This record gives structure tokens, C-alpha cells and sequence, in this order.
């Protein structure tokens, strides 16, 4: 636990690797220091992952399609290409939505152009115009077609780009082509930047000369939060009961309306810095929308980000801040009166995307436990920047980190609890170390604002502390 | 809010009054959507027989496909040989997909890794990546062979994999002897059991098409098997466990049953059992070999033929009664091995279950899905179980297998209203549900939101899935259960009659209303 | 009317207006029915706390028993002996709801006899009826053995079994030498599991009391298995297949598996398989003897230590994790075998299984009721899986064993909102899912009632039952199933993780309410 | 076969009995005679049966508690005695009722007094009169109880007569005592006789002094209908698009109520001559209502049955009679043009209860089936009279027919067909011989009207033509 030991179990780990594998990897695993609090000085992140060291990342698709596009609940994305993308990523993301699936909503729906051969030597530009005609026969109530381009349409030739300015002009629909092929970037990252720039330059100004939407002075958005389990809900709950006005929640459960008033609104409220700090920066200096970070996980960032917000707005606002504050507080001391005790003292380890790897920190902090180690997938180094703050000093941190190294480290450090992805879960506890995902939340949450602390609480102790964890060695061996 | 002491996850938190007044707030103040009404509208339109004919017109647009790409099969191929890690040469999101998809449906570890192609090597070929990828991962997780596929991005570049592999040797980055079958793998053809073809006969030709001279067919005294794109750990299971009771020697090609169900004792374990390299490089001393799923085998077929100068029996996948006899029957008459009283009994209690059971299944109508083998042997079975298989689709099946099909229920009194689709999906199959009911859904767990739908219109319109395929993703554990032979006989007929009579005391179990039928003893 | 291309049985037929109609009328005209708003007020009324205390003040009615009476279970063990005849003294009508019982169970023959005793005996008594009934019985259905047991009419006159059978030995109805042993099985004195323990303890002494002599402990290098009343096929085979992987000598001492799984195969056996008599004459030179179901083999375990002089282990019925490793390890060591890698890798299976669907199955709270060790044994696999056995009943349980079940409660935090009832009924059981509602029920079909009940409330205050015990009348083959061991313990673990995973799906399937959380993955 | 075959295979079948039990058994096998229409000189019936022969009888309490006084829906019956009687009959026949279980209607619950040993040593009916009061307390709706007496009740001496008396005065309520003891009689048949008095002496004579009730010239009570699957159901329909008003149904769906009723009636109408005879003999001697068979098995016989009755009143009704006739005439007529092409020529075993052996045969008629073999658990010598007239030539004739002569028959037979119970089911069918249960109707039917012949037709073809038959032998045997 001490940074010694940290340093010499890094070497250890990488004496497996070859030579021009071990000196990348080396960039990307470093032990936290409060002398050094630049990153850049620090740890290397946002390059390529080396190939055959089975990398945890996904794809510039994933980004944009199953992140930043998909949760768009009354358009039509089609996942453009041959139909592995479409189909493996069908429904896997829980970014919650109400509508009616089929009719005016189709976020768990597939879509695709199914190419073949033919499309790959002939080009599918052709047929993505007929599917559009389609689309519009057997879905007259979608509000928009987004097209999620995969691997071979920019390989091909494609020119997506003339169709849907063809199309959208002959239906007068709203059609976003989005050039997000999967060979594109390093990362899930990439997708995020792509489709933010695809918002900006087809939806996000077409209501730039309207001026009938009523605004208030406590309008805001909800920028990256994409509604897992509910979680944009449950913090869009608290935001009201502080006096404010949401006006959009960028991604989950939005609509493309949303989308197209948010321009209208006085503070974007940024969640997921990631994967929609593009478009924020965008909407300041264009429509001199000021953007803020928050965070609404656990009680303590829950409350400190609610009054940062009612500070930006009137006394009215600042005093709710306080009326929520103040009912909340017994619900949330309940849940740590009963549930800190079985979890104080233990240890994470947590590796995840782009945000979490950080934001969920001082959740578990607030029921005693200790995170030791964190990293992502495919952040930057602003990111790394703010997760020295929120890190312990002489903690693990790991970029990109792969299955072997990830593995090893567990082993050394023997956390009591592992947050991650579901390429991991069954690893470990298969070693015996209790497992929960934190991206899909194991198909529980929401986890964001008060009510989900309640659920987050619920679900570390009843894996933590489960019977099942002490039955793993049989009485025979010993 | 929550109560401490019963908290309340997603469902049914959000059905609180305050979360339901601020979502109705959120409707009306900014989503513009459609009034109630008009949703009402469409939905019912969406269940008429004008829009499944319009629907049928689709030629461009695909909806819900049932089907996945073939570096899926490739890698689930490769997972089923001894410390073999499965190496997709392309680009890396495809990989996270393939494991995130295994690790869902097996509740498994799913191990594969890619070489991480990117833009880079998208014009300039990805050499430098198989070089490097080759190396590290035999240094790193430590397999005694590499089995390598495409992905798409790759096929279209037009990488050459034989060279790119020899090349790799050639200039020091793997040992000249280490393993490193490969096979092309594209997306935009055929589907995710044509990768599994396509990998297991590269594997084969890797361990002996250069070395058949001193081959004898049936020196060995055994029979191969090959059992193709298989999801369910009781397949790999029943097939040994047949044949062990047979007293027939036998060596399963690709067998992954073990890597993917490994036990939770304090360590993981990468790979675990597993065909070996040993048993590849003598297939070709055996009798003969048996292909489990012909009709995506075709491939292999033509190298086990062509090549190893086997005469691969005419075979159906042997699922339910008659072709699981008939399965027998064959392998007693290659292996010289009398079927044993054991299994003649086993058949007899399947027959038994049959006459126990067959009133209740009686008529019952079902649309299924799933690929060509699968769906074929569902259709045989219930035919001989007295039940109506209404729907049949296959979206990855070719004329050739709904021309075999077709013939099935011809000779059958229970196929006169059963139609059998390829190429469609589960959208078609949606129209199909609500023009021409069906009793019951036999499929993977896409199906769950076609019985959303039809329970939609109408309680009494409403067609319960019944989970039999794969993926399965929202119940745990099926993926342990058996299809084949009696074994899977006896399983798919208890799930069939007793999802039936689950649905009967549903329907009866309205006091003073309906339940007069809710009897005791059914 | 009918429709004669879609024909309706009584459901729903009588849905039918005309029939609606008629009803209503026969109803108003003819019954004195009580106004419905009288029913719906009463039956508020049987749902409430006030009402639960006038039910558990009962002391002379009994409503809806979940026993039954002891012939039943002597029944079951003598069907457990190679062409053994179960033969019932006394009268008819009992035999014929004996075999019905097991009929509507296992869907199988049923063998059985009665000697149709009438008024006329209780006034001389039966052993005329005994002397013609043993010979005709030997002579029709040629059985190496009649196991003889009584109805309570025979017991209240007082028939002396024993000297019955002696004078038809000595006036030569039957063979001196033919084996007809006995056990007077009142049924108002305990139930249906007692019956097995008279019966087999009387079968026991037959064949071994008079020949001890040359009796050696430990001379046959065996285990005796006794397993007590048990009607999951599955059960006998898995101790039988645990047993054969360790390379344990075992004689299993009532061994039903095969008579009650005879194929159709075109001809009746009303015997199959079987304890030989051979193996009971050779019992006592076994190493011990293992009780799996221990609470209702009380009579037994006191002959067995007794007269064979065996140390009976101190194991708890074999189900579960903790208690399949309590029974592996005694085998273990009584045989000298060692647990084999297959039964430890089957174990951590199980564990991966748990480990995967724990989250799932915690705090889950279940009402629960059955016999003594069945009960006690899955309480104690709910607890390792984190869930709460809030309702546990055994209407045959005792002052002991119910100490054991609270004893075993204490030591788990997932039991601190539990109770264990004895001497209750399933009229009990309705009143405690009405007033501490639990989430689910596992019991047998009888439980069908509540659930009906429950959902007469509201759907909101539905207990769906989940069908593990006996009897089951209304799913077919449920019987085949498995309960003890590792394979049990999976079994039972998919069927609750499963359950639950179908009800959140059902409370979900609301499109635009409640289907937000309609997950394709769980 | 014919006739000397028959008698060949009786001889040789009883080959096998010692010699007692074989001159008792050849009294029970008969080979129909058309010249000889009295039963007495042919067959013996309603006799003990030999023990250990594996009987298919049942006892008292099943004729009385399972059969008559259990399906009374708004009554609650107590098994009186130890606790299996109760256990294994609850539920177990469908005796179908619309009403709210538990609350207002008891069916399907089992009410038990669960004999301990002190209750044999002491008696029990301090016992049974605690037992009414917690009944009084938990169930205020019911509207009477029965004490079905089970074996040892009349062996120890209780005396549930005065029990039912002192209680009933106490709390102003029906309480109707049954010595349905199992040690009674030689099968269910008693039962039905005691449980018949039983309403004749503790119910029945309740409204002969109250006459408030408004008659009419065209009130009948089914009599004899369980109402298995809603057989009776699908009965009344017919009777009252007929012009009839079916005061009460004995027993199916029956309310106290509509049985109390039934001295007002203008004709009792008997489907089950063997259950109810008696009490029908008693109310046209005392109350002077006539009484007659009837046959709702099949069109012809449903047919038959409809005109019969309906000439026992005006021309009005007639009139009506030949309407409904006409209504249903296309619907019975395309179920006998679907199924009867699929089922001519097959031959039919049957061996059921008291009635059904010789009530079904014209349904079967009625698809070409030809019913080759019958029998009765504990049937008498008056039902087999009328067997042999519905019977077949030189068909074979069995009473209280042994697991062993059952067996033994089919073989040489081989019918197409057996319909019989579920103790029989699962034997024949691993012989490979279409079986229909015709007791429980295999969980379908009604089989009764005409809505019951097409369920019926339907199942029976279901079943003799289903795939399962020719897959018994394996292709390598
Ligand atoms: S968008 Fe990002 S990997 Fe910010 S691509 Fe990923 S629903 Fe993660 S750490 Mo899955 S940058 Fe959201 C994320 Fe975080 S899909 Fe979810 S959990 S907060
Ligand atoms: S990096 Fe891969 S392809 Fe590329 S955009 Fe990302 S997921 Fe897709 Fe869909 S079709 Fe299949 S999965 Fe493999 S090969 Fe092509
Ligand atoms: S002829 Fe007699 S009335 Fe008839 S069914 Fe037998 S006892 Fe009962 Fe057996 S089943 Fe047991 S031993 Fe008594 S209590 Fe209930
Ligand atoms: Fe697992």
C-alpha cells in the first residue's frame, strides 16, 4: 500500500511484456502524488491501445451510437454498415426513456442497412436513400433519422454526407449523418467528439431565428447524463425542487425538441464532462451559454454541486437549495446509519470510462470506504487533471489498462471490491472478490442524487458482505 | 424519496407521484410529442395486415435482425481448443462487442483480443499490428496457439492474412512452430455461423493438409465430431455423454464446454479443456465425421471430404425423437457399437413424457426463430408432439434450407398452416404475431418486446416468449440447459407443456370469473 | 354453440354470453346467494390481522393440511423393493386414493393391493380376508414380495398383523419362505413420513433380526443410503451418480427410481429395479448406515444402531452447499474414498452460479412449507443465498426439529424476520402472506389457492407459487427434478433466480408505464 | 372376435386365480346375449370383491363425500376422521361451481377434523363440536356443514347424530351427519345410498311446509349431474332454450338452496340413475314428482332425450324442442363430418363407475366407433340391464374387472381405444393403446350436449391419432 510497493509491483507487472509494449504501458500506470498535481507530468493517456494486450475499450461507434445518439428517444439511428455493430449493441446500454417503442420511440430498436457485398462494391449510398423512404412508411412518427456510420463506409467511398442533405431536403426531415467508423480515433472518445460536432451542424441550430419558446431566468440543461437506470431523472428531480426549469437532458430520455431548445436555456449543467464538454464549449461561445461541472453522486457532491447551481441564480433559488437540502437529509442519514458501518474501511478498485472512474469517489467515501485504485478506458488528461483531486495519495492509477495488468494488480492489492465493466465481472469473482458494474449499475439504480445513494448503498453491502464469498475455497483443501 | 428500510430501485421508485408529475411536466413543457391519441392510432396500424404488407415491401431496411456478424462464430470456434486464445485481426470495438455479447449470454469470462487497427493501418495495411499484436499476446496470456479472424475493416482493405502471418515468423515476432490458424472472416457475408465454418476449417486445413500422406481413414477407430455454433453447455455435454454410453470412440472438434464453465474456487482461469492439437492432427486417421449442424458446415464439409477423404454421413441435427434415432443408428453402423439398453430406455421415457403430455400440446401454434439447424430440428420435434409451428423464420437461412423445411411439414398433418420465412426479421415477425396469432414465441430474448407489443393491443392478443436460443440475456442459467438428442427432447417438451399450463392458470385464476377451470391436477 | 374450426373447452366457453347469461340466472333464481358487496366485505375481512388471530386460535379444525396419512408413505417404500407388492390391510377405498395420489404425481402406474375388508370384519376380524388376499395377491401379480401395511380401520379394530401373516404361512395360503413382511401404519398417529419409517423399519427386521449372528460391521466394504420419503426422481439418482464418482460401495435401502420411469415402449412392467432382499439380508455388515431424510426415520435409526450396532452420522438432509460438503466429507471418511475433482468442480459451479445471480436473490422473502427435512434443508440453502425464509410451516414438524430450524435461523442474519410454524395448516399460511406479505411462495400445488387468493386483493398483493415439493398435480414433470446435492441445489437456484426475474418482467411489460425497465439483460 | 373367442379368452385369463377366487371372478365376465335381456341371469354385480386382486372400487366415503355431498358449493363438508381421506380426494374431481372459494363457496378446500390417537381413545365428538363452532367463527357464510363420517368413527362409537342435533339447535344451522364410513357397503355405491338418505332426512323435508316459492308448469331438476367440466352447464343450456326452468342442479354447481327447492318441482330429470335413483324413488312416493332417464351423451341421444322430455309437457315446449334441435343441427353435423372419417371402424374399451360404461357407447356410435368391451366398478344388476340393451352382440361384459383381467382383455382385444381411469391410464399407454380418461375427462370436455360432443369428438381424435403411437418401437428394437 505504500508507494514503493506500488512502484515495484508496475515493474513487476510489465516484465511480461516485449520490449516496445513494456516501455507505452509504462506511460500509462502512475501512483498518485500531491506534489505533482499537473497530469502532464504525471501519466500519458488518449493514444492508441497496443494491439494483442486485450484492451477494455470499444469503439468511436460505441461513442456515438450507443452513447451520445442512441439514447435519443423519438429519431430513428440507423447503424449503417454490416450488422454486427447494430446487433451487439442493441438494448445493452440502459439509458431509460417513457414512449411508446415502435410508434414514437424506438431506442431499443435496431435499425440497420444489413450491408453485403454488393453494398461494399457498389457503395450503400443508394441503399440508405431507399431505406430512408422506408423508415418514413413504416415510422411515420419519428422526429428525425440520425445515420451511425460503422467500419466500411468511410472505407468504401460513401458519401452519407449528400444523401441525408438530399433526403432531408426532399422529406424535410431532420437527417444527421454521422461519420463515426469505428477505425476512427483510439476509443469510445473519438465517438463522443463526432457526434457532439454532428448535433452542432444539424440539429442544434435549426431553431436560431424562433423566438416562441417562453424562457424563464432558472432555465437549464442537463449535459451528459444519460438517464442509466434513471439516474437523469433522479437528479433532474432535485434541480425542480430547487426552482429550476429543465429544459433538456442531453442524452437520456431526450428528445430531439430538447435538443433544439437547449440554446434557449441560462446554464448548461455539464455531468459527463467527456463526453459533451464539445458541445458545451460550442454553446458559450456561440449563444453565451456559461457551462458548469457537477456531480450527484452520494450526498456530500450532492449537496455542494446544488448550492454551486443555486449560486449562479437569486436569493429564491439558493433558499430552495436549502428546502431540499433540509428534506432530504434524514432520508440520506438513514441510508448511512444503516449501511456505513457494514462497509467502512473497505477497498475499491474501480475502472471504467470517462467519468465514473472519479465522479463516484466521494459516494464511497461517504459509507467509509476507501478507493486505492482507479482508472479509464479512454480519458484525457484534463480528466486525469481533476481525478488527482479526487484520489488519495500514493493510490493506483491506469490508463487503457489491459486484462493481464489488471489481473495482476488485483492479486497484489487484494481489494475488498471491484467496480467495472462486464468484461470483468466474471473474472473476479471467480477469484473470489466481490463485484459490482458500474455502468450498467448490474441492472439496478438509479445511483445519481439522493434517492439513488439510497439504491448505491443497498448494492455495494449486498455483494460486499454476501454469503456467497465465503464459499468459494471447499472444506477439503485446507 | 426513499424509505430506509425498503428502498426502491428504478421500477418502481419512478411510479412515486412526484417522479410521475415532474416526468408528465417534462412531456408537456418540451418533448412536442405526439398527442395519445395519434400514438393510439399509429400502434393499432402497426397491427393490421395493410401494414404487414407494407412492411413485407422492405427491401433496403432491416429491423431487429435475428443474426449476428461471423467474427462472432469465429471466436466462439476458436474458444472450443486447448489454450487457444481467439486474436480478431481489425479493429478493436469489435472485440469489446464479442466478449461483452459471450460474457452476457454464458455469465462467463469471454477472453479474445484484437491488433487495435486504426486509421493508420486503414491504408497502409495492418502488417505492423499482426507483427506486434502476435507477439504480445503470446508473451502476455501465455496460449499455445493463436486462432486469428477478420473484422470487417480488415476484409475491405483486403489484408492478407496468410502473408502477414508469415511474415511475422519469417522476421522473429512468433516461433516458426507456434500454431496460427487463420481464417477470413467478413461481416457483410452470410452471418455469424458462416465465421464458425470458416474458422474451424482453416483450423483443419492448419493440421493437415500438409500432412496427409501417412494418414489412414479409420486407423484410429474413431468418429469426429463437429459440432458448429453452439450456445448451450448440455449440447457439448449429451453428444459425449451419448456416445461414452455407446462405447464409441469419438474426439469433439472444437469443444468449449469447459472454458465456459469454469468454477468459482479462488481462481480464474483463462482457458481450461478444450479439442487439442493432437486430436486435430490425427482427425484424419478417423472413421468418419459427423457434422452436427450441416447446414452451416458446408465449408467444412468440402475440406472433411475433399481432404480428408471422409464420406460425412447425411445427417439431421439430431433434435427430438426420429432424428436423434437416426443419429444413433448411424453412428452404431460406422462405429460397429450396438445402441445400449441405456439409451433405448432413455428414448422410451421420452416417448413416455410425450404420451403423458400430449393433449395439452396438442394443436398448440408457435412462431420461432433462431438459426437454420436449430429452427429446422424445433420444427421436426414439434411436429412429432402434435403442435402447429405456425411462423418459421430464419433470417441467416438460403432456399436451398426452406426447400428441406417445407418438405418436413409437408409430410406432416401439423404443417398445413405453417409458413416458413428467410431473410426476414423480427419486425416481420412482429406483423405476423398479430394478423395471424400464434398460441406462443419460441425464441432468444429479442423476442421479449414483441410480446410487450402484442400484450399492448390486448391482454387477450398477447404471445408469451418462451426462451429457446441464444442470446438469452434476461433469465440466468439457461445456457446450462440441453436441445439435442432425448435428453433436450425431454427438456424443450417439460418447458413447452409446462409454459402452456402456466399460461391456463393465468387465464383461471380470476376468482368467480374464470376460475371454475382452475384445477388441482392438469 | 361451438365453432367447429375452433372448438372451446369449458375455458372459455362458459364465457360465452348465452352461458353468462344462464349462470347469472341459475344464480339469482335458485341459490340464495349472499349480495356480492357481503362477499367482497368478508372477504376483506379474511385478509386482515383480526382475522389471522381467529384462525391461529384454532384447535379442532383443520383447513387445507399440507400431510397426509401413513399408508401413503409405507406405500412409497415397499414401491421401492425389487418385484415388491405394497398391500394394504384393510379397506379398499384407501388403495384407491393411495395410487390415485401417486398416479396424478409421477404420471406412472401405480401398483398396489387392499384385502377389502368390510363391516363384516371389524366384527371377526381380517384374517380371513389376509389368508385369501396373500394368496390371491402371489398367485395374479407373481411379486417376490408383499410388504404389508394397514388402514386405520384395521388398526382400531386390532388386527394382529403378525399372526395373521403366521397362520397363512401355516395353513399354506403362502409359501413358509416367501417374504411378507409388515408394519401397522396408523394414520391417526403421525403422517405420511411416518408410514415410511414403520414400513421400512418392519422390512429391516425381517430380514435381519433372526440373523445377526453372523453379522460383521464393515464386512461388505459398503454404505447403506436410507432416503426416507422422497419423490423427486432426481434425488435417488444423484445420490446414486455422487455416490459411483467417488468409487463408494453403497447400497441405496428403497430404491423406487426405476417403477416409477418405466419407458413406453409398447409393453406394461409393474415392476422394475429395486432394493434386492438380498441387499437388506446384507445390510447390517455394511460400515454404517447414512438417514438422508433423518427427522422421519427416528423408528429406523434406533434399529439400525441398536440391532446392526452401525453409528449413524450426524448429517442434516444433503441440501445446500454446506450441507452436500457435510455429506461428502462423512462418506469421505466412513468409505476412505476421497472426494473426487468432478463432485469439487461441480461444487464450485454451484458457487459461480451463486456468485452470478446473487444479486437477484437477495433479500427476497419467501412463505415455505413441506415435510421436516425437505423444509429444513431449503431454509437453509435461502439463507446461503441471501434470502429471507420469512414463513416457514411444517404442519408435520415437532417440538425438536422445529428447534433445530430456529437454531439454524440464529446463526444467519437472513433469518432474523423469520418463524417456523408447526401443527399449522395452509388456511394458516393464507392469513400470514396476507397480514407479512412475502414475495414469492415454495411449496406444492395446494399452494395454487393462495396465490389465487392473494391476487383476488390485487395484483399488487399477488404471491406467485413456485412448485417445489409434493405433491404436483398441475405441471407436468416435475417429478424428474432434483433437490438434493449440488445438482438439486443448482436446479432450485435457477428455478427462484428465474421466478423472480419473470415476475419483474410481467410488473414491467407495461408499455409506456412501467417498460422503462423492461431490460433486455438482467 | 366373436362370442367363443370371448368366452376362450375368460377361461383362460381366470386360469391364473386359485380356485376360490376364480368361481367368485367367472360370475363377473359375461359375453352379451341379444336373446337374453336379464342381467340376473348372466351377470353378478354389486357383490365384495376378492382381495387382493387390485380392485379399481373406492369406498363409502368416496360415493357420499367425493361424489354426492362434496360438489354442494355453498356448504361446508367435514372429513371426519384421520387425515388422508380428506387429502387425497381434495380437489381431485371437477366437480365444477361458480362462486368465491373460501368466502361464500367451499369446494375445493378440505375441512378436517385430523384423528389423533386420543381422539380414538376418548371419541371425538366433544372434538367435532369445537370443530363447528371455529367453522361458525372463520367461515359466517356458509350456509350448512356435512360430517362425512370416515372408517373409525362408527368403530369407536361416536355418535354425530346428536352432535348434529344439539349444534344445530345451538346455532340455528343445517348440520347433516353421514355415516359414509369406507368399511360400509363394497364400494362407492353405498355411499351414494346413505348420502342420499342423508339429504332425504336432514335436508330435504325443510321447505315441504313452506310453499311461498312461485312454480310453474315447466320446472325440472337435473338430477345426477356433477358437473364435471361444466357438464351440467352445457346441459341446462339446452333444457332451458327448451322453455324449461332447471330449478336445481344435484349436485354440479348445486346451492343448498336449490336443492331445498326441489319437492316444488314439476319433473326431476336423472342422468345418473345409479347416484340419485333413490332419492328420486323418495320424492315421486312422497311429494308425488315423476321421475325419468335421460341421455345427453351425443347427438342422437341428446336428441332422443329432448323430445322424451319435452313430450311430459305441452305443445309449446315441443315446439321449442324442435327449435333448439334445429339451432344445433349444423353444429353437430360438421363435427360428425370432420371427426367421423378420422375415428369410423376404431374399436373402444371402457370400464368406468355406475353410469358412463353404457351412457357414452351412442356418442361413440355417433363417430363410427365401435364400443367392443365395458364394465362397472359397482354398478347393479337394473344397470346392466340396460348395458346389455346398448351393448353390442357378443361384446364383452365385465364387473369390478381386476388390474389383471383389464390388462389381460386389452391384450387379446387390442382395442383402438380405451377410455377408463387414472389408475389405468399410464399402464395401457406404455402399451402403446390410445387412452382417454373418462372420468375426469382428461381435464377437457364438457362432454355432455352438444356443446360437449364437439369437445368430445375433438379430444377423442386427438388422441387416437396422435403422432406419439407410432413411435413407441424404437427403429432398431
Ligand atoms: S458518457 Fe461515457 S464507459 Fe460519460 S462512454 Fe461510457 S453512461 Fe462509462 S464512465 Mo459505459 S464517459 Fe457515460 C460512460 Fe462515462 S457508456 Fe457510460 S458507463 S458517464
Ligand atoms: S470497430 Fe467493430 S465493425 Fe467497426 S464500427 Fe466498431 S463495432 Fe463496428 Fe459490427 S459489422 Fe461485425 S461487429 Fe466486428 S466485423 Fe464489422
Ligand atoms: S376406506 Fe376408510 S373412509 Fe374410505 S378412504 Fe380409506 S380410511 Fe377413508 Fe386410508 S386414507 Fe388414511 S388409512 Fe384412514 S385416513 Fe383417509
Ligand atoms: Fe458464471
Amino acid at each position: 500500500m505504500s508507494r514503493e510497493e506500488v512502484e515495484s509491483l508496475i515493474q513487476e507487472v510489465l516484465e511480461v511484456y516485449p520490449e516496445k509494449a513494456r516501455k507505452d504501458r509504462n506511460k500509462h500506470l502512475a501512483v498518485n502524488d500531491p506534489a505533482v498535481t499537473q497530469s502532464k507530468k504525471c501519466i500519458i493517456s488518449n493514444k492508441k491501445s497496443q494491439p494483442g494486450l486485450m484492451t477494455i475499450r470499444g469503439c468511436a461507434y460505441a461513442g456515438s451510437k450507443g452513447v451520445v445518439w442512441g439514447p435519443i428517444k423519438d429519431m430513428i439511428h440507423i447503424s449503417h454498415g454490416p450488422v454486427g455493430c447494430g446487433q451487439y449493441s442493441r438494448a445493452g446500454r440502459r439509458n431509460y426513456y417513457i414512449g411508446t417503442t415502435g410508434v414514437n420511440a424506438f431506442v431499443t430498436m435496431n435499425f440497420t442497412s444489413d450491408f453485403q457485398e454488393k453494398d461494399i462494391v457498389f457503395g450503400g449510398d443508394k441503399k440508405l436513400a431507399k431505406l430512408i423512404d422506408e423508415v418514413e412508411t413504416l415510422f411515420p412518427l419519428n422526429k428525425g433519422i440520425s445515420v451511425q456510420s460503422e467500419c466500411p463506409i468511410g472505407l468504401i467511398g460513401d458519401d452519407i454526407e449528400s444523401v441525408s442533405k438530399v433526403k432531408g431536403a426532399e422529406l424535410s426531415k431532420t437527417i444527421v449523418p454521422v461519420r463515426c467508423e469505428g477505425f476512427r480515433g483510439v476509443s469510445q472518445s473519438l465517438g463522443h467528439h463526432i457526434a457532439n460536432d454532428a448535433v452542432r451542424d444539424w440539429v442544434l441550430g435549426k431553431r436560431d431565428e424562433d423566438t416562441t419558446f417562453a424562457s424563464t431566468p432558472y432555465d437549464v440543461a442537463i449535459i451528459g447524463d444519460y438517464n442509466i437506470g434513471g439516474d437523469a431523472w433522479s437528479s433532474r428531480i432535485l434541480l425542480e425542487e430547487m426552482g429550476l426549469r429543465c429544459v433538456a437532458q442531453w442524452s437520456g430520455d431526450g428528445s430531439i425538441s430538447e435538443i433544439e431548445l437547449t440554446p434557449k436555456v441560462k446554464l448548461n449543467l455539464v455531468h459527463c464532462y467527456r463526453s459533451m464538454n464539445y458541445i458545451s464549449r460550442h454553446m458559450e461561445e456561440k449563444y453565451g451559454i456559461p457551462w458548469m461541472e457537477y456531480n450527484f453522486f452520494g450526498p456530500t457532491k450532492t449537496i455542494e454541486s446544488l448550492r454551486a447551481i443555486a449560486a449562479k441564480f437569486d436569493e429564491s433559488i439558493q433558499k430552495k437549495c436549502e428546502e431540499v437540502i433540509a428534506k432530504y437529509k434524514p432520508e440520506w442519514e438513514a441510508v448511512v446509519a444503516k449501511y456505513r458501518p457494514r462497509l467502512e474501511g473497505k477497498r475499491v478498485m474501480l475502472y471504467i470510462g470517462g467519468l465514473r472512474p472519479r465522479h463516484v469517489i466521494g459516494a464511497y467515501e461517504d459509507l467509509g470506504m476507501e478507493v486505492v485504485g482507479t482508472g479509464y478506458e479512454f480519458a484525457h488528461n484534463d480528466d486525469y487533471d481533476r481525478t488527482m483531486k479526487e484520489m488519495g495519495d500514493s493510490t493506483l492509477l491506469y490508463d487503457d489498462v489491459t486484462g493481464y495488468e489488471f489481473e495482476e494488480f488485483v492479486k497484489r492489492i487484494k481489494p475488498d471490491l471491484i467496480g467495472s465493466g462486464i468484461k470483468e465481472k466474471f473474472i473476479f469473482q471467480k477469484m473470489g472478490i466481490p463485484f459490482r458494474e458500474m455502468h450498467s449499475w448490474d441492472y439496478s439504480g438509479p445511483y445519481h442524487g439522493f434517492d439513488g445513494f439510497a439504491i448505491f448503498a443497498r448494492d455495494m453491502d449486498m455483494t460486499l458482505n454476501n454469503p456467497c464469498w465465503k464459499k468459494l475455497q471447499a472444506p477439503w483443501e485446507a | 424519496s426513499q424509505q430506509v428500510d425498503k428502498i426502491k430501485a428504478s421500477y418502481p421508485l419512478f411510479l412515486d407521484q412526484d417522479y410521475k408529475d415532474m416526468l408528465a411536466k417534462k412531456r408537456d413543457g418540451f418533448e412536442e410529442k405526439y398527442p395519445q391519441d395519434k400514438i393510439d392510432e399509429v400502434f393499432q396500424w402497426t397491427t393490421t395486415k395493410e401494414y404487414q404488407e407494407l412492411n413485407f415491401q422492405r427491401e433496403a431496411l432491416t429491423v431487429n435482425p435475428a443474426k449476428a456478424c461471423q467474427p462472432l462464430g469465429a471466436v466462439l470456434c476458436a474458444l472450443g481448443f486447448e489454450k487457444t486464445m481467439p486474436y480478431v485481426h481489425g479493429s478493436q470495438g469489435c472485440v469489446a462487442y464479442y466478449r461483452s455479447y459471450f460474457n452476457r449470454h454464458f455469465r462467463e469470462p469471454v477472453s479474445c483480443v484484437s491488433d487495435s487497427m486504426t486509421e493508420d493501418a486503414a491504408v497502409f495495411g495492418g502488417q505492423q499490428n499482426m507483427k506486434d499484436g502476435l507477439q504480445n499476446c503470446k508473451a502476455t496470456y501465455k496460449p499455445d496457439m493463436i486462432a486469428v479472424s477478420t473484422t470487417c475493416m480488415a476484409e475491405v482493405i483486403g489484408d492478407d492474412l496468410n502473408a502477414f502471418i508469415n511474415n511475422s515468423k519469417k522476421e522473429g515476432f512468433i516461433p516458426d512452430e507456434f500454431p496460427v490458424p487463420f481464417a477470413h472472416t467478413p461481416a457483410f457475408v452470410g452471418s455469424h455461423v458462416t465465421g464458425w465454418d470458416n474458422m474451424f476449417e482453416g483450423i483443419a486445413r492448419y493440421f493437415t493438409l500438409k500432412s496427409m500422406d501417412d494418414k489412414v481413414v479409420g486407423s484410429n477407430k474413431k468418429i469426429n465430431i463437429v459440432p458448429g455454433f453452439e450456445t448451450y453447455l448440455g449440447n457439448f455435454r449429451v453428444i459425449k455423454r451419448m456416445l461414452s454410453e455407446m462405447g464409441v470412440g469419438y474426439s469433439l472438434l472444437s469443444d468449449p464446454e469447459e472454458v465456459l464453465d469454469t468454477p468459482a474456487d479462488g481462481q480464474f482461469r483463462m482457458y481450461a479443456g478444450g479439442t487439442t492439437q493432437e486430436e486435430m492432427k490425427d482427425a484424419p486417421n478417423a472413421l468418419n465425421t459427423v457434422l452436427l449442424q450441416p447446414w452451416h458446415l458446408e465449408k467444412t464439409k468440402k475440406f472433411v471430404e475433399g481432404t480428408w477423404k471422409h464420406e460425412v454421413p447425411k445427417l439431421n441435427i439430431p433434435m427430438g425423437l426420429d432424428w436423434t434415432d437416426e443419429f444413433l443408428m448411424k453412428v452404431s453402423e460406422i462405429s460397429g457399437q450396438p445402441i445400449p439398453a441405456s439409451l433405448t430406455k432413455e428414448r422410451g421415457r421420452l416417448v413416455d413424457m410425450m404420451t403423458d403430455s400430449h393433449t395439452w400440446l396438442h394443436g398448440k401454434r408457435f412462431a420461432l426463430w433462431g438459426d437454420p439447424d436449430f429452427v429446422m430440428g424445433l420444427v421436426k420435434f414439434l411436429l412429432e408432439l402434435g403442435c402447429e409451428p405456425v411462423h418459421i423464420l430464419c433470417h441467416n437461412g438460403n432456399k436451398r434450407w426452406k426447400k428441406a423445411v417445407d418438405a418436413i411439414l409437408a409430410a406432416s398433418p401439423y404443417g398445413k398452416n405453417a409458413t416458413v420465412y428467410i431473410g426476414k426479421d423480427l419486425w416481420h415477425l412482429r406483423s405476423l404475431v398479430f394478423t395471424d396469432k400464434p398460441d406462443f414465441m419460441i425464441g432468444n430474448s429479442y423476442g421479449k418486446f414483441i410480446q410487450r407489443d402484442t400484450l399492448h393491443k390486448g391482454k387477450e392478443f398477447e404471445v408469451p416468449l418462451i426462451r429457446i436460443g441464444f442470446p438469452i440475456f434476461d433469465r440466468h442459467h439457461l445456457h446450462r440447459s440441453t436441445t439435442l438428442g432425448y435428453e433436450g427432447a425431454m427438456q424443450i417438451l417439460t418447458t413447452l407443456v409446462n409454459s402452456i399450463l402456466e399460461r391456463l392458470d393465468e387465464e383461471t385464476r380470476g376468482m368467480q370469473a374464470t376460475d371454475y377451470n382452475h384445477d388441482l391436477v392438469r
